[PDB]
């Protein structure tokens, strides 16, 4: 009966990454 | 006799516990499951010119199937008409109801 | 003919209590071992050794008593476990390569 | 390089890397189990087969516990006796009074390992009941009685690393971790009904045998 | 040959050629007064090449005891009767050879 | 509470249902799968379930079964992973997940955690377990949430609103609703009623003076 | 008064299955330490062999010379192998008729008596059977009572 | 002869408890951390293992096994002819009720952890270390990762680790929800992509661990000391606390005190002396206290005749059968009821037992529903016997120590309210008519046609 949170679209991002995340995509294993 | 529930069902499961402890081999057991699924018996036969009257079925029962009734008068003109098949003993179980409830009523308690 | 043999443990128990002993037992034959009663549907025979077994201590005792009584008799040697020690910890070994099959405990 | 070690007092010799249970079973002592199957991985749940060994607070898993140079065990002591009866008193607190009803009844290792090493009477009287679940289609050849389950995890072992069929499983947790195929599927093996046999309750057990 | 006791029950094992000499002592010894008995049977052992047990109780009212004597037999290895020190063993033996 | 450790085939859970990763959620596998030993990429099942979840609402069994796909490994093993662990959401959730510590220590400290419940109940009208008719707060009890210094406390999807007070949740509850229109109208993480993070509320009794540093070390290097 | 009422009028909730509280407690009652069918004797065996040594060396509540440690150990087992080539009859023909007074100085100087089958007296012995002092049919009739 | 407790700022060891400087390296180098890091790294691991094992420093996360001897074992005969990897496991799981600790260090000063699984590598010769979080600490994670990141940007840490020409790599894993994953063997198996199922020990981790490779698992702050051990000595840290309880010790206070907070003090405190001086004391006075658990629900309850003069280590806890645990204090003043505050410990455990072992996924559901009905009195005086045996046959016969957590709670309250339990049984018998059977029916189920054993 009640609606929920599923994506509607195939290119929906229902919940928001999260900051762990985004310092993951910055993570990088070689000195700057 | 055999007994049913209140609601009619068979109380029997073909558990096969008073065939195996029959100190005779009096009884005769096959089951498979029933059109509804229920593990039910298919023949239950007593040969009462074999069976002792030992009350080891009634003892081994764990759902109060088998049970002897208080009946004694039922002698027969052939020997076949004591060759019970789960159609006579299931008819006894019907006609004999209130005693066999009102004697495992009495004594439950010592059993 | 009378069959000689260790009885095989049950595949479905553990226990090995009926494997301990030499077995002797009879051949069913072609006809007579078991029909249909027309009356009640039992199961008739005319095999009077159907439900006899004989228990022997070792193999050689139950030859023994075979010959002795004149039965022909086979003799089945039993099947023996092939030894394989076993360990816990080969269920984590290290994989250096492609896993090959997950584990699930 | 076999070993040499002392099982209740008497001597025996077998190959280093062994499982203790399997120098018991060489020296001829009888240990229970129900996990440990002598073709499937050792698993170490069940905690039937704990025996006392010398230099060991914690009494240990014999099918786990490797055989060392000079051990002594002792599979008879009163630590033994506890270990078993508060075992198989665990083992039959919510296991379902079906044993009329069930197909294993009479070639029971539960029946006849809780009659050999457990107590007489149980102790699990609860208001709150036992644990009931639910029943898994998981093809037409194995019939499934899933409060009989025990969680030795054999049809697991066998089905994963024996028969190459990574369908069944165990899903959930504690008290209400569950076998069966996550999704009612058909279990694609040709060696699925091997598992009837493994397991050692009734369980998983052949529908064209049912109750016959 | 040897001598057994479980609880209270003390068992006496012979060889057959004894069977007149040992029960002859067990009757007219003084600190054996073994006067009756009790009974005598057979137990069949198939993986024995004795295959026959033969089992005799015995009593001692004077001395308020009990013994068990037992000797082996084959298929044709008779075993002496002890008709000759018991009367009662007549019937005994008979049921043995039947 | 009702949870099922067996799939149920509805219209929003089936294999049907296709799932396919973002191409911007691709990027976040890429580097997730570097931190493994290759052939032991099995060991990203729970990042991976993680992210389908993000993206898809819950852990369908269609997310399940990607998930496997990318990992080759057989679905039953990814089942395993996603029932065994609680924060798989393998039923569909509402918008905002309250999950209220309800172990000893949050039931004794502070104000009882039964009134932390208590207010819950009464603010959605709904018990635990159940979802609001509007979807936006599916509700349920958990177990130690690692907060008890400051309890009682509760999460609702990343969140520690700790040193709860009945009239403070339910006051949360509605900043977390206006906030689905408005982003600037969203609650402070944190603890309420004024403590930092887990100091006495009365005062330091340590780390009062200036934090010493590298200016005293054994002289042995 | 008899047969009334009927037993199978005995009211079912008054009777009441007893139990015994040491084999029914739930607490301290674990089954291994009431397995007294577990715990049954296995049969005490003595062959000819055996009675030998035990006549050469004594036995362990006495024996016959001092037995310690090394030196003892292999004339303990001279003892067996002994006992198992010659026979008691053997044994006591070599050793001669101090022997034979051995063994009944083992009973005592004269040769044991069958034990009794009643420990009413508190020891295994014969019953004392004694007339009774109530003669039931005095001594009008062939037949008398005993206690 | 001298009281050991309340250690000055000076001498404490997490500087950033309380929050007041932002996680950044900046503030980190501030602090002393990443100072000399160079230079232990290039000292001999048996001279980092020879600080840990003279700082008498012991596990934190529970067990309280020493450390310099737990981390000697994975530098075994030959190390060094082998190609496998080796691993060293952060268990930044924190599941046990009462602890708040590990949230803290992962927060407020990240780089002490990871400075730490550096230092901590060296000594036992890891490749890469994992930290292992439970996966609702979301934030902390977050803010542990950018220290990563930025420990990964400036060298400190990856191919060159402070130019000391030692490979490192510190990786994060995120749990999903699960109290067993903090066990040593659950993680091993959680990392590997599994659920947290323990694994028995003969295989011990030091030689298969992760992977099948050399693993050591190590609780978040006993790692995060490590280098502040090497940098100031372990005969520094070998100065606070009794003979065999050294160092500075974490401790959570929650519960019934009038200011729950999350302190740094020292190893055999009186207990007493650091709930009053750090606390506030407890609500009502300490002449209201009940009871407290000293170190988290693991451990066994204590009463307020042993919490008068109880000390805070390994060594006294244990003498009044109890356990330092995480040193997780939850008090209970005079207006609680200690039979459901331990119910629920019971339920928690119940909900938390992976359910491999029998003795402990039969047992823990058992062991709940009893205390369940020992809430309401709703059972005989002789259950509690039946309870305690329960109890002890659980005890030791299990594959991991999640079983003894579940047993303990119910022995210390069986050991020390009793008659509390008695008393209700008493109340529940005085309503009903009598006293009720064995598993919680009442004297009158047979006159009700109910199903009654007889011995029930
Ligand atoms: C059920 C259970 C849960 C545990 N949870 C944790 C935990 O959350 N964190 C932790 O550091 N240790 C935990 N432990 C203890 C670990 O197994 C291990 O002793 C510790 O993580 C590492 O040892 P150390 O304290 O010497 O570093 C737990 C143990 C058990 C049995
Ligand atoms: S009568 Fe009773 S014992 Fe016999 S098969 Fe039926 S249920 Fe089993
Ligand atoms: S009463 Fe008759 S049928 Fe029943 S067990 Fe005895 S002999 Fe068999
Ligand atoms: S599995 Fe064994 S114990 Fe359980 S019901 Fe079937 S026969 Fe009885
Ligand atoms: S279903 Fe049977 S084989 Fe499978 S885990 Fe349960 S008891 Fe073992
Ligand atoms: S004690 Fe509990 S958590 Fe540990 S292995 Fe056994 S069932 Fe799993
Ligand atoms: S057989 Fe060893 S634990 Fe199951
Ligand atoms: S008990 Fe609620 S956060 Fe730890």
């Amino acid at each position: 009966r009640p609606s929920f949170a599923i994506a509607r679209s195939p290119n929906e991002q229902v919940f928001p990454a999260g900051a762990f995340y985004e310092s993951i995509l910055r993570w990088n294993p070689n000195p700057v | 006799a055999l007994r049913r529930y209140p609601s009619g069902e068979e109380r029997c499961i073909a558990c096969k516990l008073c065939e195996a402890v029959c100190p005779a081999q009096a009884i005769t057991i096959e089951a498979e499951e029933r059109a509804d699924g229920s593990r039910r018996t298919t023949r239950y036969d007593i040969d009462m010119t074999k069976c002792i009257y030992c009350g080891f079925c009634q003892e081994s029962c764990p759902v109060d199937a088998i049970v002897e009734s208080p009946n004694a008068e039922y002698a027969t003109e052939t020997r076949e008409e004591l060759l019970y098949n789960k159609e006579k003993l299931l008819a006894n179980g019907d006609k004999w109801e209130p005693e066999l409830a009102a004697a495992i009523r009495a004594d439950a308690p010592y059993r | 003919t009378v069959r000689i043999y260790k009885p095989a443990k049950p595949a479905t128990q553990s226990g090995e209590k009926n494997t301990q002993l030499w077995r002797m037992d009879w051949d069913v034959l072609g006809k007579g071992h078991r029909w249909e009663n027309p009356l009640m549907g039992w199961q008739s025979s005319a095999d009077f050794m159907q439900g006899t077994h004989l228990t022997f201590k070792t193999k050689e005792d139950a030859i023994a008593f075979a010959e002795k009584q004149g039965y022909e008799y086979f003799v089945q040697e039993p099947n023996e476990r092939h030894f394989r020690p076993k360990a816990y910890a080969n269920n984590f070994l290290y994989s250096p390569g492609k896993l090959k099959h997950i584990r699930t405990k | 390089a076999e070993v040499e070690l002392t099982i209740d007092g008497k001597k025996v010799s077998i190959e280093a890397g062994s499982a203790l249970i399997q120098a018991c079973e060489k020296a001829g002592v009888v240990v229970p189990r129900y996990c440990y199957h002598e073709k499937l991985a050792i698993a170490g749940n069940c905690r039937m087969c704990l025996v006392e060994v010398e230099r060991s607070p914690k009494p240990v898993a014999s099918c786990a516990w490797p055989v060392q140079a000079g051990m002594v065990v002792k599979t008879n002591s009163p630590l033994t006796h506890k270990a078993r009866e508060g075992v198989m008193e665990f083992l039959l607190a919510n296991h379902p009074l079906d044993c009329p009803i069930c197909d294993q009844g009479g070639e029971c290792d539960l029946q006849d390992q809780s009659m050999r090493y457990g107590a007489d009477r149980g102790r699990f009287h609860e208001i709150g009941g036992k644990r009931a679940v639910e029943d898994k289609n998981i093809g037409p050849l194995i019939k499934t009685s899933m409060n009989r389950c025990i969680h030795c995890t054999r049809c697991v072992r066998f089905m994963n690393d024996i028969a190459g069929a990574p369908e069944l499983g165990s899903t959930g947790r504690g008290n209400d971790l569950q076998i069966g195929t996550y999704l009612e599927k058909n279990l694609d093996s040709e060696l699925s009904g091997n598992v009837i046999d493994l397991c050692p309750v009734g369980a998983l057990t052949s529908k064209p045998y049912a109750f016959r | 040959q040897q001598f057994s006791v479980w609880k209270d029950e003390l068992t006496i094992y012979i060889c057959p050629t004894g069977v007149i000499p040992v029960f002859s002592f067990l009757k007219y010894n003084t600190n054996a007064e073994f006067t009756q008995v009790s009974d005598i049977t057979a137990v069949d052992f198939p993986t024995r090449e004795m295959r026959f047990e033969i089992v005799y109780n015995l009593l001692s009212v004077r001395h308020n005891a009990r013994i068990r004597v037992k000797t082996y037999a084959d298929e044709v290895t008779p075993v002496p009767s002890i008709t000759s020190l018991y009367m009662g063993a007549n019937w005994y033996e008979r049921e043995v050879y039947d | 509470s009702d949870t099922l450790m067996v799939h149920r085939n509805t219209p929003e859970n089936n294999p049907d249902i296709p799932f396919k990763f973002t191409p911007e959620n691709e990027k976040i596998i890429e580097q997730i799968l570097k931190r493994y030993p290759p052939q032991y990429k099995k060991a990203a099942v729970m990042p991976l379930l993680d992210l389908g979840q993000r993206q898809h609402g819950f852990c369908s069994i269609s997310v399940m079964n990607e998930v496997a796909r990318i990992l080759e490994m057989p679905p039953m093993r990814v089942y395993e992973v996603a029932s065994f662990y609680t924060m798989y959401n393998r039923t569909p959730v509402g918008k905002f997940h309250v999950q209220a510590c309800t172990t000893t220590p949050c039931q004794l400290g502070g104000c009882g955690s039964d009134a932390i419940v208590k207010a819950i109940k009464e603010h959605l009208g709904i018990n635990q377990g159940e979802t609001t008719p509007d979807g936006l707060f599916t509700f349920i009890e958990v177990e130690c949430l690692g907060a008890c210094v400051n309890a009682p406390m509760v999460q609702i999807n990343d969140d520690y609103y700790e040193d709860l007070t009945p009239e403070t949740i339910k006051q949360v509850l509605t900043a977390l609703k206006e906030s689905v229109n408005d982003v600037s109208k969203a609650p402070k993480p944190g603890p309420q009623s004024g403590r930092q993070s887990c100091e006495n509320s009365a005062g330091l009794t340590s780390l009062t003076s200036e934090p010493w540093g590298p200016e005293k070390t054994r002289p042995d290097l | 008064y008899n047969r009334n009422p009927s037993p199978g009028d005995n009211p079912p909730l008054e009777y009441t299955d007893p139990v015994t509280i040491p084999a029914g407690d739930i607490a301290d009652n674990p089954y291994w330490k009431r397995d007294f069918r577990r715990n049954y004797p296995r049969p005490s065996v003595i062959a000819q062999a055996q009675q030998v040594a035990l006549l050469s060396v004594g036995s362990a509540a006495q024996p016959r010379v001092e037995l310690i440690g090394e030196e003892g150990t292999k004339a303990l087992v001279a003892a067996e192998e002994e006992g198992k080539e010659k026979g008691v009859a053997k044994y006591l023909e070599e050793k001669g008729a101090e022997e034979a007074k051995r063994v009944l100085a083992l009973t005592g100087g004269l040769p044991p008596t069958p034990s009794g089958q009643t420990m009413v007296t508190g020891q295994w012995d014969v019953h004392k059977y004694g007339l009774a002092e109530e003669q039931s049919y005095g001594g009008s009739y062939p037949c008398r009572s005993f206690v | 002869v001298r009281t050991y407790g309340g250690l000055k700022d000076q001498d404490r060891i997490f500087q950033n408890l309380y929050g007041r400087y932002p996680p950044d390296l900046k503030h980190a180098k501030k602090m002393g951390d990443w100072y000399k890091t160079k230079e232990i790294l290039l000292k001999g691991h048996d001279w980092i293992i020879g600080e840990i094992k003279a700082s008498g420093l012991r596990g934190r996360g529970g067990a309280g096994f020493p450390s310099g001897l737990k981390w000697s074992f994975m530098n075994f005969k030959d190390w060094d002819k082998d190609n496998k990897p080796r691993y060293l496991v952060v268990n930044a799981d924190e599941g046990e009720p009462g602890t708040c600790k590990d949230r803290e260090i992962m927060r407020k000063d990240p780089h002490k952890l990871v400075e730490g699984c550096l230092v901590a590598g060296r000594a036992m010769n890891a490749t890469a270390a994992y930290i292992y979080i439970r996966g609702e600490f979301y934030q902390e994670a977050a803010i542990l990762q950018n220290a990563i990141n930025e420990a990964y940007a400036e060298g400190l840490i990856g191919k060159n680790a402070c130019g000391s020409g030692y490979d490192f790599d510190v990786y994060i894993h995120r749990g999903a929800g699960a109290y067993v994953c903090g066990e040593e063997t659950s993680l091993i198996e959680s990392l590997e992509g599994k659920p947290g199922k323990p694994r028995l020990k003969p295989p011990f981790p030091a030689a298969v661990g992760l992977f099948g490779c050399p693993s050591t698992v190590a609780n978040v702050e006993t790692v995060s000391v490590a280098p502040t051990i090497c940098r100031r000595g372990g005969a520094w840290f070998a100065s606070f606390g009794r003979e065999r309880n050294h160092g500075t010790k974490l401790f959570c206070i929650s519960g019934h005190v009038n200011n729950p907070c999350t302190v740094e003090e020292e190893m055999s405190i009186p207990m007493r002396e650091l709930i009053e001086k750090h606390c506030g004391g407890v609500r009502g006075g300490w002449d209201n206290l009940l009871a407290v658990i000293p170190g988290g629900s693991s451990t066994p309850i204590l009463p307020k005749h042993i919490c008068d003069d109880q000390l805070m280590d390994f060594d006294a806890l244990k003498d009044s059968q109890s356990g330092l645990g995480t040193a997780a204090v939850i008090v209970m003043d005079k207006s609680t009821d200690v039979v459901r505050a331990i119910s629920r410990l019971s339920h928690f455990y119940r909900h938390e037992s992976c359910g491999q072992c029998t003795p402990c996924r039969e047992g823990s559901k058992w062991t709940d529903q009893i205390m369940k009905r020992f809430e309401k009195g709703m059972g005989r005086p002789r259950e509690i016997d039946m309870l305690q045996e329960l109890t002890k046959q659980v005890e030791g016969h299990t594959i991991c120590a999640l079983g003894e957590a579940f047993a303990w709670p119910i022995q210390g309250l069986i050991r020390h309210f009793r008659p509390e339990l008695e008393a209700r049984m008493k109340k529940f018998a005085e309503e009903t008519g009598g006293q009720a059977l064995a598993g919680g029916w009442t004297h009158d189920s047979r006159q009700k046609g109910r199903l009654v054993s007889p011995g029930m």
